[PDB]
């Protein structure tokens, strides 16, 4: 089959890794950056600690986004069904299309909701429009998972 | 804690020091230590020899078990004891350098069989023994440490604890690990 | 010969890219921007919903990016052309590196008129007039987009 | 120098596929045919030594971070030197993730015969255990890291105040779900991998 | 601690050529072993002698 | 914070062990119902100054011992944590100390001016500004044979680049425009030092605090010269630093300020230091604001500007504990509480 | 055939043999970053 | 598998036995230090013993 | 061989660059001189809406660059000319990168303007006549590629 | 099936697995003793306490020796690529884990001994951290000695 | 096939780099370590003789790449396998590259160690115990190179 | 085939080597080496015949270099093998990048032992010891390109 | 044996041998001349004593014109390929090391310079060691000489 060459499965592994490796590399970016700004008001008003671990959830919900995309791509290689290159073209544009996605969102939501920790502890006022920007910081992977589970059940 | 770890810690050490003739000349130099603790007692230690001497049975019964376990390998520095009767025998006839199974005679007695010394797949078996071996006293040294978490919990006379901590643990590791330690010995028992 | 079997590569690529380079834009123009209204709200905070028309105008840009992508993805095929692939992947090109350009300058324009307009009530009128002549860099990229991948299967052959 | 140099491989690189593509050759620079014709044992021996190697060099990485920090911020308050060896922990969890990933999937590793050798399951298996090398390998790497930086930040919370440990532990169980989130994802890549033959 | 060396020299080495000389399959029974075991054992024997001078030198020290 | 705990894991770490020991608002409020010396000495021997008056001994304990001692142990904890610093950091430690060897410099050759003795015009000198030919600053009077003789090699030499040496030896008003000129460029350079080679986390919060120097020195300089001071504006623009937030809008009407409105008017315009020149004290409106502004950089982790916050507050806090021991040394309690606490 | 001069093996010796090159740089570069603290050495 | 069984028996009643016969002395550390090293020597001898009793590979070497 | 199969990806790319190129310098120039306008009419907000024609300026060569765009794209075909293809190539890196120095030059002229016409009024007059000359200099790529675009599809065959 | 060009990469494991493991035991050492000698000037009977990080460092180029004669000892001028690929995956395991342990002990080294000097309470907490750095060569070790016994088979 | 003509290539490459790369870490170790000597010999020159040890255990290093280069340089020929070829490259890289480390090492540890053991005495023995650890590693990448060098030439055809 | 066309390119590039590289570390060590002398010797204008011997040893290295640049070149030719043309490049590569090494070696020793040996007359014999140590590497590279430049044509067919 | 790229190399070499030593000659000059500029203006009576430095780095660009001008009158279309890796050979031995010989002469220069007004006996110590930088550029004069002469001497 000239549709299927045997070496099509490498573009859907790198797809693997692609939506895998950069949606975590984004999800620690953004639970790492923003655990600075979260444990750097650990002094200076300890009680808004509890209150400020959202940037981190968010951040990991970003991992889950590339969790979602990677099984949905392992799940379709198998060395026994044929498997065109077509389909190993989609899978590697599915999994750098939600890396990236994630990988900007993460920088996103590190970047915001440290600062917005650190000047939380003198505005209490500041936490609506902290988690406002950080959900308009985190729908940037959602985005990026919406593109790659119509491009996953397109190319197919 | 420190009433388990006078056998565990030795052992646990013995199973990765596995040695009769390093495991010998570390109980020697623990055996000297101890028939001398009354001259090295009113002595100034500095902290080494402080830390070696404070542990001088410990490294006894590091010593005493690692000559146990090396006796149970056949490793005196790294060479096999030909002690008990062969579990396999050679064949008698066979053209010089090419590659011979053994035949199974038996089983052999006491520790690892001698005959995977000079042995080219000899460290696959090993590398299958030595971890099932590594997964089992794993198993046991938790499922033992994890009854004495009943026992405070009964001591502090706790049934919310004992039902919300200890049985939800307990059939919880059992049912998993508890099965992959019996599924080991399963594998061992059948031919 | 006309329709290779490498032909998607190029449209994937360009599928790929209207989301990687426009929602780094978008999240530049989102993180550079919040970190103005974190900074001026903590002395200002009536004006913490009116600052946060930089991060939302960033977020068109993702949603122009989202658009055009999904735009792509619904004319890839396996028996595609390879001048498809190579219309998809400028309409790719097209969105992401003009999305990009446009998240930068919202989110270096949007932090100091945050800056400003907490020193100036009179100055928002002013930063939402720059932020709409930088928003309409990505709607030119997302114009150019939609004229060229509306011309990606019209006398295409074999 | 350096980016001299990026731009002289780029330079060359575009000089080299547009004379291969103007003068009618351009299908002679084939990825397809290179991904054909190379042995899947290098990709399946590089993705086991990199999934064991990046696992380690995170590891290593975030050990690092958050045990100079330990030690620094030990110095006035010395009853946080045992107590938040858990961030230690953590961080070197990832290591031994790589390492049980890597001995699965040299189980894999036999010897294939030479007239089915660059078949379709052979060289599958060799792609599958690469980028399952290579996504376990940078995830604990990234993981590593993260777990290293958000100990490094509660080494020092933890001798500030004794009662931040515990509000900011929550931030290296947060960064440590990466690693085994690699390492469910390297072992569904190489599910359906078969051994070579 | 030369004579704790030398002990073991004449202990160790005592043992490896007495096994050389009965023709034990763990020092003579593989084919890139020597093959004739007691002129192995002789070589060693006298090694063995060597760290006892050794062992005895040291001993009045 | 990826590259940052290879050279400064160690280094960080101690002085946020160090800012710990800074006093809390209770710590001050227990130092000021204090009724002797001898009681804020034992009242300060429970924080982490313990027992550092401990060779005094209730008897020869003044006021300005306790302000000796407890600076000398800041001087002496900043160089424990400058002699474990290597590269960029040490460079950066030295840079610090450049700013103290300048008022030095300009201490000392006042002190052979007016010919008062080697001896006891050097302990009056920081001990952190040390350079190996500080004392020999009493050889000379004029500027060119002090700069071509001693601060040839010293690292304040890169410094006299503007300092205009007319053959006039050295009167009290030409040193403090020395001075001036001096510390002007040396914001400068450890301005371009700090955007150069520091890195990121570290760089957006220390130019916030040098640009806060540079300002205070500009207000400062702009304001002492109404009273002491009759100099045209083209040659009072070469004593404001150009580095900060009031430079290139601002110290251009300070420096044609000729009256206290010329200040005021100018300093009206800038957003964060209007007000100062209006109501209290304004070198406490200058310490408040150094205070805020070395607060919220120690709650950036990963950066190396965490020690000028931690010196500048430790500094802070001597000066507190010297306001509290001189009030409760007089017998003056009206103003107490006039101390700076946001740790 | 894959080419006559960047055959199917040397093009994967100069994979290898990249690979442990960026290794060896980077290894290279972060001994290279190696200063001393000289304050800690000197009397003063 | 019934020589392991066998040797539990053996090991298992001697542990009892000496359980019951601990010297009064230090009996938590009596007690506690035989009665487990017995343990760990028959899990590691019954480890040992059931890995070669029906072995699945065969040692293979060449030079012989 | 005269008009080959990977023909119009020169003709795309040119396409593509023909926005991208000229957007990421209209961006700078939004940027730049955005930063100058928020910092400078803090004191002075009466002059916010004069002070804002760098920003028009630099979105007047997004449209120079949005034309070419278009006018490329309307001339992209399965089967067309090699030469149409450098020849749009040609046309989309003329408007880009002189677009892009053009978005360069507004951008430092145009903050230094602004910052400049508060002190003095005189000034903007002045900034008006730089910143003709630095926004002429996208009018010249535009002019170089509409005169090659009028080439592209003139007398080609096959 | 076992090309003119299979015993470059295990050569080059052979290399590689010396060459890295030795870049991070020099880093452990040198970084390390920085940190011994400047100690050491004004307390230095914690001298051969603080001797620690270096052996561990040796450790680490014991492991790598260790794998290098072993992958020097099956090599031919005839193996297969899977040999030779095998020997590069043993070569690159150790070396990459032998210089992350080697880079770990050196930096966590120093700051240990550093902290020992003010807090002698530091000493446990650094022995114990450099344990944690030590293991990782070990980790690399044994995909090194696992991939060695899967040569010739 | 087995003895190609582009073969005493590599063999020439670790005949240079053994030679090469053991000289600049010598040579480090000379320059970092002797700075500090000039350093501290200006105050207390009377124990200029005895910190002159990181210099020598630094050229030891050029004399561990010298030994390997001559056993490559004598077992190069012009119809030589690939092999051999390949097994040369390895044992110039395994001494030089190792090497390279241990020079750091003694340059980086001699530097810090003359410069403190002029203000402490007692820390001149830990130095040596230091470098003696920083010189094995040339002396591991030595012994790498030695049984490279034994298996280059041994079956070949 | 056994002496193709392209086999003299490595032999020139070797002889080319061999003296740019060497002339490159030499002339750091009389650059930096005489940036000291020209800052001592101002204080001490009578040490400027005693403190020339690290641009002496620094001109040894390119004597060095010169002296196998000149026998690789009259072991050139045309139709030469591809076997003596790899020798050769190794040749030119053991002195130039070895002496570049020692040139390192003694420039950044001999500025410091300039500077400090005007102030400490009694560093002078442990500068030059010092020097002698750095410019044992370039003549540890001489010695491997010239054992090597004599198997270049040794039964070479 | 003798191709029709050969004279490629050969027009490098002759390139090469004058680019490299006006690079040299040229950092030689603009350091001595920074040197002579800032050291003459108190004491201009040594003005012409100070510009042996700049014209010990005009001797290595005529070192250099003289082998590029030897082996551009030895180029020709029918040339071996010998030839013209001997003249590259011949031109970088000249050129690299030219360049070479012009950085220890500009750096010695300036530094010699700055320091001879105030130390009159330097001078004599300045010239020696520019003898010492200048002669690393007669090395390479001398094996571009020994290479050129022996670019058509058995050549078919």
């Amino acid at each position: 089959n000239i549709y299927a060459p045997l070496y099509a499965p490498f573009f859907g592994f790198a797809g693997c890794a692609a939506a895998m490796v950069l949606s975590c590399l984004g999800a620690a970016i953004g639970t790492a950056k923003s655990g600075i700004g979260i444990a750097g008001i650990g002094t200076f008003k300890p009680e808004l600690i509890m209150k400020s671990l959202i940037p981190v959830v968010m951040s990991g919900i970003l991992a889950i986004y590339g969790l979602v995309v990677a099984v949905l791509i392992a799940g379709n290689l198998s060395p026994t069904e044929d498997y065109t290159l077509f389909n190993g073209f989609m899978h590697l544009s599915c999994g750098l299309c939600v890396g990236f996605a994630c990988l900007s969102s993460g920088y996103a939501i590190g970047m915001v909701g440290d600062v917005g920790v650190r000047k939380y502890m003198h505005q209490p006022r500041l936490f609506v429009g902290i988690v406002l920007i950080l959900i308009f910081s985190e729908v940037l992977g959602l985005y990026g998972m919406i593109v790659a589970l119509i491009l996953n059940t397109r190319g197919s | 804690a420190g009433l388990a770890t006078v056998v565990t810690f030795p052992f646990m050490f013995a199973i990765m020091f596995g040695d009769m003739g390093h495991g010998f000349i570390l109980f020697l130099m623990a055996l000297f230590l101890v028939l001398n603790e009354r001259k090295f007692g009113a002595m100034h230690r500095d902290e080494i020899f402080d830390m070696a001497f404070t542990g001088r049975y410990v490294l006894l019964l590091m010593g005493a078990f690692s000559v146990y376990t090396g006796l149970l390998y056949n490793d005196i520095f790294s060479k096999s004891m030909t002690i008990f009767k062969s579990g396999w025998q050679w064949p008698s006839t066979f053209r010089k350098g090419e590659s011979i199974e053994a035949k199974k005679t038996g089983v052999y007695p006491f520790g690892l069989d001698f005959a995977w010394h000079g042995t080219d797949n000899g460290l696959l078996f090993s590398n299958s023994y030595k971890m099932k071996l590594s997964i089992l006293m794993g198993y046991a040294h938790m499922t033992y440490s994890f009854m004495f978490s009943y026992i405070n919990y009964r001591a502090k006379n706790s049934k919310v604890d004992i039902i919300g901590n200890f049985i939800p643990g307990l059939v919880f590791m059992q049912s998993i690990f508890g099965y992959l330690s019996w599924a080991i010995v399963y594998k061992w028992s059948k031919d | 010969e006309l329709c290779p079997v490498y032909a998607p590569f190029f449209g994937a690529i360009g599928c790929a890219s209207a989301i990687i380079f426009t929602s780094l834009g978008a999240a530049y123009g989102t993180a550079k921007s919040g970190v103005g209204i974190c900074a001026t709200c903590v002395l200002r905070p009536d004006l913490l919903f009116k600052n946060i028309v930089p991060v939302i105008m960033a977020g068109i840009i993702a949603i122009y990016g989202l658009v055009v992508s999904v735009l792509v993805c619904y004319s890839l095929g396996q028996k595609q052309a390879l001048y498809t692939g190579f219309i998809q992947l400028g309409a790719g090109l097209s969105v992401g590196l003009s999305g990009l350009a446009a998240g930068f300058a919202i989110g270096i324009v949007g932090d100091a008129g945050v800056r400003g307009s907490s020193q100036q009530p009179r100055l928002f009128v002013g930063m939402i007039l720059i932020l709409i002549f930088a928003e309409v860099l990505g709607l030119y990229g997302l114009i150019v987009a939609l004229l060229l991948n509306s011309r990606a299967t019209q006398d295409v052959v074999c | 120098f350096s980016h001299f140099l990026y731009y002289l491989v780029l330079i060359v690189v575009i000089v080299y596929g547009l004379y291969k593509l103007f003068t009618g050759h351009g299908s002679d620079i084939n990825f397809g045919k290179f991904l054909l014709r190379t042995s899947p044992y290098m990709w399946a021996n590089l993705g086991i030594a990199l999934c064991v190697g990046l696992s380690v060099v995170g590891a290593a990485w975030g050990i690092f971070i958050t045990g100079s920090s330990m030690i620094g911020a030990g110095v006035r308050a010395p009853r946080i030197t045992t107590k938040n060896l858990i961030s230690i922990i953590f961080c070197e969890v990832v290591a031994i993730y790589g390492l049980i990933i890597a001995i699965v999937f040299s189980s894999k590793l036999t010897v294939a015969t030479a007239e089915n050798m660059y078949s379709k399951s052979n060289l599958y298996t060799g792609y599958s255990l690469f980028w399952a090398g290579i996504t376990v390998g940078a995830s604990n790497l990234i993981c590593g890291i993260a777990v290293g930086i958000t100990g490094a930040t509660a080494a020092i919370s933890d001798a500030a105040d004794s009662a931040l440990f515990v509000k900011i532990l929550v931030i290296e169980i947060f960064g440590s779900i990466l690693g085994l989130l690699g390492l469910i994802v390297g072992l569904l890549m190489a599910g359906k991998a078969s051994e070579f033959q | 601690c030369c004579t704790v060396l030398s002990a073991f020299g004449v202990v160790i080495l005592s043992v490896i050529a007495h096994l050389f000389n009965t023709n034990h399959e763990s020092f003579v029974g593989s084919i890139n072993d020597p093959e004739d075991g007691p002129a192995v054992a002789h070589t060693v024997y006298l090694a063995a002698l060597v760290y006892l001078v050794f062992f005895v030198f040291c001993g009045f020290q | 914070g990826v590259y940052f705990n290879i050279d400064n894991g160690f280094i960080e770490g101690v002085v946020r062990g160090y800012r710990n020991g800074l006093l809390s608002n209770n710590q001050y409020i227990n130092l000021t119902q204090c009724d002797t010396l001898e009681d804020l000495k034992l009242q300060l021997s429970s924080t982490d100054y313990g027992n550092f008056l401990s060779s005094v001994s209730s008897e020869s304990l003044t006021t300005s011992l306790i302000q000796e001692y407890a600076s000398s142990k800041l001087y002496h904890e900043f160089n424990y944590i400058r002699d474990q610093s290597s590269g960029s950091t040490r460079k950066f430690m030295d840079y610090i100390t450049y700013g103290y060897m300048i008022d030095n410099v300009a201490l000392m050759i006042t002190g052979t001016i007016h010919d008062r003795d080697k001896g006891e015009i050097l302990q009056r000198c920081h001990p952190l500004g040390w350079f190996d030919t500080l004392p020999t600053l009493s050889v000379a009077t004029d500027l060119e044979s002090l700069y071509e003789t001693v601060l040839v090699d010293t690292p304040l030499a890169p410094y006299f680049k503007n300092c205009f040496d007319t053959a006039e030896e050295l009167d009290d008003m030409n040193i403090e425009i020395i001075r001036n000129k001096l510390y002007k460029a040396y914001l400068e350079d450890f301005y371009n030092f700090v955007t150069e080679e520091i890195p990121e986390p570290a760089k957006e919060c220390m130019q916030t605090l040098l640009g806060f120097e540079a300002d205070r020195r500009s207000i400062n300089i702009a304001l002492n010269s109404l009273q002491s001071s009759d100099i045209d504006p083209d040659l009072k623009s070469d004593l404001l630093p150009n580095i900060g937030k009031l430079y290139p809008l601002a110290t251009f009407h300070l420096a044609q300020a000729q009256d206290f409105e010329g200040v005021r008017a100018a300093l009206a315009n800038v957003y964060e230091y209007r007000g100062f020149l209006e109501t209290g004290n304004l070198e406490d409106h200058f310490y408040q604001l150094e205070m805020e502004l070395c607060r919220d950089a120690f709650t950036q982790q990963f950066a190396i500007s965490t020690v000028w916050a931690w010196m500048k507050s430790k500094e802070q806090e001597v000066r507190n504990i010297t306001w509290i021991a001189e009030c409760i040394a007089q017998n003056q309690r009206e103003r107490i509480n006039n101390y700076i606490s946001v740790y | 055939i894959l080419s006559s001069i960047w055959t199917e093996g040397l093009l994967m010796c100069l994979i290898v043999s990249a690979l442990l090159l960026f290794i060896l740089i980077v290894a290279l570069s972060w001994i290279s970053n190696l200063d001393i603290t000289y304050g800690a050495l000197e009397k003063s | 598998f019934y020589t392991v069984v066998g040797v539990f028996i053996v090991v298992s009643a001697m542990s009892v036995l000496f359980w019951i016969m601990a010297p009064k002395n230090n009996q938590a550390v009596w007690r506690s230090t035989v009665i487990l090293t017995l343990a760990m020597m028959f899990l590691m001898w019954a480890i040992t013993f059931l890995c070669q009793l029906h072995p699945l590979v065969a040692p293979r070497r060449s030079d012989l």
